[PDB]
């Protein structure tokens, strides 16, 4: 009558239990759009530092 | 002052099948840490010893902005942070070029902001009913602690002071913070959440009648998430370890009576 | 294959971490030159 077991079950409530796992790939696509945005912003910041460095050289020469 | 011609837009989240019962449904703000808009400015021009006052005033503005969980102007998020990622860590770099008055004392406030963000994320995550009832009740408790102790006093008092009191100081800011003692309760809740995460990680990694005449048999069953008995044992251990601090023990008594 | 895809996406996230750390260094460089020229014109 003395025994020890192990559980392999858990509760699941349909109102908020996960229905599919593809939303992780969906948020991966969201993060890919974020990464494209970050690359675009890096390009814009490179443009800004180029223009402002040119302004610096112009004012130092003036 | 400048313009970046960036499309600043906010939109409701299209996907809703895996956002928790109490998670937000709006897209994130347009990532100032990487998306520049209207300004990319520093305080090195006013880093003169005399302009230290204007520098620290702008720093006060930024630390008032960052404590609500949204980054300020002269602070940039660390790249590990991903808004669409709910499990991404919370970290960010601050410019060490300014006076140490900017960086030294602000570590406590930015840690407060980080723990506020992680506590909001924990409230959103613990909305899952599979974690038991005691955890989602502690979620309501932490929501009340956030929206009735943290927001009601700290940000309102700080804004009123920065708008009326002449030349408010970060020293007086820390003084009124420790006079409201919300930091101690916040640290206690943070340690509680850390212990909960530790137990969850342990349970996730560890996957592998004679005398009294009772027709009962043992069923040793463990679940991937702790339950009410585990949470009560954790709270009892915490109060036993933190015996001595009257404010802490009375707060814990209230929390145990409420949950 | 889903775990391998997630690992590749995390590797891309780390690559973006490196390039955005470069972005932060370039941003503080823009800050340096901005405040330099502002101090010279002021």
């Amino acid at each position: 009558k003395r025994h020890i077991t192990y559980a392999n079950s858990d509760i699941s409530n349909k109102e908020l239990y996960i229905n599919e796992i593809k939303s992780l790939k969906h948020e991966i696509k969201e993060l890919r759009k974020e990464k494209n945005d970050t690359l675009n912003n890096y390009d814009t910041l490179e443009e800004e530092t180029d223009d402002l460095k040119n302004r610096l050289q112009a004012l130092e020469k003036e | 002052m400048e313009i970046k011609e960036v499309d600043d837009r906010a939109e409701l989240l299209r996907y809703t099948n895996n956002i928790p019962l109490l998670g937000k449904l709006v897209n994130h703000q347009p990532l100032w840490s990487t998306n520049p808009k209207l300004k990319s400015f520093s305080l090195e021009k006013i880093s003169a010893p005399d302009q230290r006052r204007v520098q620290e005033a702008l720093v006060v503005k930024d630390l008032l902005n960052v404590l609500i969980g949204l980054e300020g102007t002269y602070i940039r998020y660390f790249n590990d942070y991903e808004p669409s990622d709910p499990e991404t860590p919370i970290e960010f770099k601050i410019a060490k070029k300014m006076d140490p008055s900017f960086k030294t004392f602000s570590r406590r406030i930015v840690r407060y902001g980080k723990q506020y963000m992680i506590l909001t994320r924990a409230y959103e995550k613990w909305s899952d009913t599979s974690f038991g009832m005691v955890l989602q009740r502690f979620a309501y408790e932490i929501r009340r602690f956030l929206e009735d102790v943290y927001l009601k006093t700290l940000v309102e008092r700080l804004e009123r002071d920065f708008n009326k009191v002449p030349n408010f100081s970060i020293r007086e800011l820390e003084q009124i913070i420790n006079e409201t003692e919300v930091n101690k309760q916040m640290e206690l809740l943070y340690n509680i959440y850390e212990e909960i995460f530790r137990e969850i990680e342990e349970r996730r990694t560890n996957q592998s009648s004679l005398h009294l005449r009772l027709m009962v048999a043992f069923d040793t069953t463990v679940y991937p998430v702790p339950k009410g008995g585990a949470i009560l044992k954790i709270f009892q251990q915490k109060i036993l370890e933190n015996l001595g601090d009257r404010s802490s023990v009375m707060f814990l008594k209230k929390l145990l009576n409420n949950i």
